[PDB]
């Protein structure tokens, strides 16, 4: 993908004219520097080849984080999966208005120790399951229970201390494309959820151990990964000003436009 | 077995292993540009040597 | 000389004599629905005349403390003639657009005012907690307008309408990467912007989504001297474009 | 049992590698594409938009519309300067936001070319000529119309057309350039100047305004992506 | 020793994957297929036969052959409703139950026609004339005749064929729906009601009854493959 | 327009057929059939009836 | 070595490695129907468009 | 794959799997010499038997 390069020029005197323009009809100028002054043949090697939407996007960024004790009643993790609760990914995401992507997931599970009172604590290697629940299943209430049977729900099951857990996501949507934004109600009758809430049906995400509590405490920790791969962009957007506030919708504080100065000469 | 040409400033090979395609690796390498639709949007098309509005 | 259209449309008729080019879209003319993208499978409905002819909005006025306007495109025209009447007894619909703003002034008026067209132009409310509701986020044909100061947070459901974050948190100067024109009454009198038709779904309900929005903000503002004339108006004229309907029903 | 041997890297997670993995969801239909109008294949696309440039901060303007005007008058006497700022796309805080500005905070290092349009919302009667320059650095700032004709300018006649571009071209001892503010790198200054008057006829304001615009050439190219600092976070929303 | 090196994703225990694994019973002989009537090659095949559909909950009939039996009068006046229901083939409790709608409670997405056929199993002596009407959404329930003729309807006249079909076209904004109760994604409301009145001779009962059936046309298909609510479990058995 | 050359000005000529009344407003009377006048160099415009009637003839 | 076709919305390897039929992967790809036997198991023929007794 | 000559005093095969230049093995076996740049670096080419200056 290299760049246009260089065309040597001349002294003119004549009708034409590169620098007048009208701004007015919407429409930016196509002139080069090789119209308004004298240049060079330069030969240009460089590329675009960075700046495409396949190299922008397809890198990892944490999503989330959630805690699970085992010695606890009910310890255990969910999380409704969106994209709107970190602030890199959310701008990086909101440049564009319809996006089309496959997905990979990755996750990094750590554990930590407890202030039990027993001597002599020693436990054995830790096995966590990640359980995904698609929209109208039945859900976990307790750490022992039925819904963990996994029959039809994907699952993963993985051992500490090894390559961490990683598998591939379809485009998994009932439209064409993912919508960051939407200016609409849910209702017919336009009220009560205004905004993108009314699009946002992906899932739960479950979290627990598979050991049972031996003679101590353990406090786990999950951290999420996303990785757009085959991505595909429509209508450009501006990027945001103002700080994040909620995750809902896109309530703000107003700001300057920029920061200022002591004069319009000060260089 | 596909052969590629393996960006530098010599080729590689690259195989698939399992059944669907969402589980290929990144493009990374489909360099394809258009700035016209942005930047010209425009009905009848402007000369540049020639004035906007006569 | 670039400097004359003349656009037809139905029984209706525009002529300019002092204009800047026509901005298309995207780069693509509005046009029907073909047979690989449809998903509903009955007939549609195309009137063709009745519904795809200009309709003019209401009027407002330029003032010198003024901050800027805005208008909810699929809803100003849910009460003029025949094109809403088919948007009450349908289900679904998809229409392009022809948007013409107008406004004169002498030679020795002076002022400046950006006509862009946001898609999927979601806003703020004052209260962090809330959303706006629907009496203050569109209007029946009649302009909803911003301020250049804050809006409180004492009051529960109402817009932020601060100019220089453009109601949406993103700066105002950035705004000319949507298809926009300018009205410059040094050299402008009128603005022309054809959109086709842009969603994720190849159809949609018109009563509960707004697809599109029309935003005139005023960067340099109006400047006269004594003598001459204080009312200055502004006009939007809204043509759709290959429009057609499914899903027949009871009127709503 | 074919013997192997496993190599430093293994069993570690790159955020930035690429390799095949199983997928959970086996035998999936996908939705068939549709023909959206505006699809964008490189981020360089958008940079070549113009946008408007806030040069009049002056510690009370930028709540406000006024930043974005520069104010133009009828003066007494001659060669006064109009504005002026150094070439720092990215770390001077007048090119830091806009729609160029933005992009390039996402990367490192950047080379090419730079267009800058100037557009008179004044009259229709009132006339003026105006000076804009474009310094290399190595010297300071220029202080008068004399030392600011030295470097690379326009003349710009305010007539019928209403604008008019300075292309910034790429004067630099090296390829790229840092988006951060370098000594090492810089680029220099931009000023502007009154050529003649503005001269204004009877019952028409005297006082004007000049918007300005800033976008990219078709040589504009970056590298090596980065974070972009102007985003915070504290808790999770 | 050739070298490799081991990636993400090693060592774990997809539920879905698509592996090879060593038997353990090497070489064995299984036994010989047979032909066996009745072979099912795609689950879509149970899900285009017809079931019968209890219309007819009412909050006694659910314990009983009750429920599926829908009661026909002769009146004295016209215009009156028969029964009415939202169609929603997998979150609604009068479809829920059915062939089509148990094959639907193991999936996410759902896409295509569905059929309705009515029976008249009354005497061979009596009339009557009905409207089987389908209202896409976007308004409420239709409460009159005037109000359901506008949507899709047929006009079913009871003769010697016993039977009539009213086929629900796929109207819908987006390819797929979601198989649970979704605002975004409804899909409308199917009513009935009497054209003219259930003449009947002298010495024949008035009170009849129609039987509904449902299943799917050839263009029905299903996504994303879940697990049902429909079943518990405490302990082992 | 037999005004000055320095003012503007910009005009609305509809014509509308029977079956109602006459329109009061200029949202009744863009519905029918108009034409949008924008006076500049050009000082002229038409606006031509058509021949819309459910017969042949008219009586005069 | 098999050459398959990689179900989409491009192509992959597949080599079998041990020697039991009952060690391979799952077939996955075998889109067959035949619904004629469960929704019309009749003995003459239906025509739709003409009635069903005469 | 590459088959190159296994510097002894046989072959081996090479495949690149990745998409990038600066991820192959190093080089190892470019032996090349010009050490006249900086032993001779004079205008004038001197012959050995003849003397410097004449
Ligand atoms: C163990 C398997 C886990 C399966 C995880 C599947 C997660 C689904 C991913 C949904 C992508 C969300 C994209 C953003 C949605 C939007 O912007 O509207």
């Amino acid at each position: 993908a290299r760049v246009a390069d260089t065309i040597s020029s001349r002294p003119t005197n004549s009708e034409s004219i590169p620098a007048l323009t009208a701004a007015e009809t919407g429409h930016t100028s196509q002139v080069v520097p090789s119209d308004t002054m004298q240049t060079r043949h330069v030969k240009n090697y460089h590329s675009r080849s960075e700046s495409s939407i396949e190299n922008f996007l397809c890198r990892s960024a944490c999503v989330y984080y959630a805690t699970y004790t085992n010695n606890s009643k009910k310890g255990f993790a969910e999380w409704v999966i969106n994209t709107r609760q970190v602030a890199q990914l959310r701008r990086k995401l909101e440049l564009f208005t319809y996006l089309r992507f496959d997905l990979e997931l990755t996750f990094v599970i750590t554990s930590a120790q407890q202030p039990s009172t027993a001597s002599s604590v020693d436990a054995p290697v830790q096995t966590h399951q990640i359980m995904y629940v698609p929209p109208g299943g039945p859900v976990p209430t307790k750490v022992k229970d039925y819904a963990w049977q996994t029959s039809t729900n994907p699952s993963v099951f993985w051992t500490e201390g090894n390559a961490p857990p990683r598998m591939s996501i379809p485009f998994i949507s009932i439209g064409n494309a993912y919508s960051c934004f939407y200016d609409g109600w849910t209702q017919f009758s336009r009220n009560g959820v205004y905004g993108i809430n009314t699009l946002n049906n992906m899932g739960t995400l479950y979290m627990r151990h598979v050991n049972e509590a031996g003679q101590g405490p353990i406090k786990s920790t999950v951290r999420i990964y996303f990785k757009p791969k085959h991505v595909k962009a429509w209508v450009p957007r501006p990027p945001r000003l103002c700080q994040y506030e909620k995750q809902k919708n896109v309530n703000f504080s107003p700001i300057g436009v920029t920061t200022s100065r002591t004069d319009i000469i000060t260089t | 077995a596909q052969v590629s040409t393996q960006k530098t400033g010599i080729h590689y090979t690259n195989i698939n292993y399992y059944k669907d395609a969402a589980s290929n690796s990144a493009n990374r390498q489909d360099f394809t540009q258009d700035p016209g639709k942005f930047t010209e949007p425009v009905k009848d098309i402007m000369v540049k040597t020639m004035p906007a509005l006569n | 000389s670039d400097r004359v259209r003349s656009i037809t449309l139905g029984n209706s008729t525009i002529t300019t004599q002092e204009c800047a080019n026509v901005v298309v879209g995207y780069g693509v003319w509005p046009e029907y629905l073909k047979d690989n993208e449809a998903t509903a499978e009955d007939q549609p409905t195309q009137p063709d005349v009745a519904t795809c002819r200009f309709y003019t909005l209401e009027s407002v006025q330029w003032m010198k403390n003024s901050a800027g306007w805005w208008w909810k495109l699929p809803d100003a025209l849910s009460q003029m003639g025949l094109f809403g009447q088919n948007m009450q007894y349908h289900y679904l619909g998809r229409t392009g657009y022809t948007i013409h703003v107008q406004c004169n002034a002498s030679k020795f008026h002076q002022g400046c005012l950006l006509v862009v067209c946001v898609p999927e132009a979601e806003m703020g409310c004052s209260n962090l907690n809330n959303t706006p509701e629907f009496s203050e986020l569109s209007g029946g044909d009649s302009a909803r307008m911003f301020t250049d100061t804050q809006v409180g947070e004492s009051n529960a459901k109402k817009v932020q309408t601060a100019v220089w974050n453009a109601g949406m948190g993103v700066g105002v100067g950035n705004l000319t990467i949507f298809p926009h024109q300018w009205i410059n009454l040094r050299t402008n009198n009128s603005a022309t912007l054809v959109m086709p038709y842009i969603n994720s779904v190849p159809m949609d309900n018109m009563f509960r989504h707004n697809n599109l929005t029309l935003m005139i903000i005023p960067f340099v503002p109006l400047n006269y001297s004594e003598g001459s004339s204080p009312y200055v108006p502004i006009t939007v004229t809204i043509a759709p474009m290959c429009a057609e309907y499914n899903g027949l029903r009871l009127a709503s | 049992g074919l013997p192997v041997m496993t190599t430093p890297g293994s069993t570690q997670f790159l955020t930035s590698d690429d390799f095949q993995s199983p997928s959970a969801m086996p035998q999936f239909d996908v939705t068939p594409e549709m023909q959206i109008p505006g699809r964008v294949n490189n981020l360089m696309e958008i940079a070549e938009v113009d946008s408007v440039v806030p040069v009049n901060n002056t510690e009370d303007n930028v709540s406000s519309l006024k930043a974005y005007q520069i104010p133009v008058q009828s003066n007494s006497d001659n060669g006064k300067q109009v504005f002026g700022f150094p070439l720092q796309p990215g770390a001077n805080n007048v090119l830091n936001r806009t729609l160029l500005g933005e992009i390039l905070n996402y990367y490192t290092h950047w080379s090419g070319s730079i267009k800058l349009t100037f557009m008179f919302c004044g009259s229709a009667m009132a006339t003026g000529k105006f000076l804009l320059a474009y310094s290399p650095p190595g010297a300071g700032v220029p202080k008068n119309r004399k030392d600011a004709m030295l470097g690379t300018h326009v003349i710009w006649d305010v007539g019928l057309q209403s604008s008019c571009v300075l292309c910034v071209p790429w004067i630099s001892q090296t390829h790229y350039r840092y988006v951060v503010e370098d000594e090492y790198t810089a680029a220099g200054y931009v000023t502007c100047w009154y050529q003649t008057n503005i001269v204004v006829p009877a019952d028409v304001q005297s006082s004007c305004d000049i918007l300005c615009f800033v976008s990219a050439c078709n040589d504009f190219s970056v590298r090596m992506l980065k974070d972009t600092p102007f985003i915070r976070q504290d808790t999770f929303y």
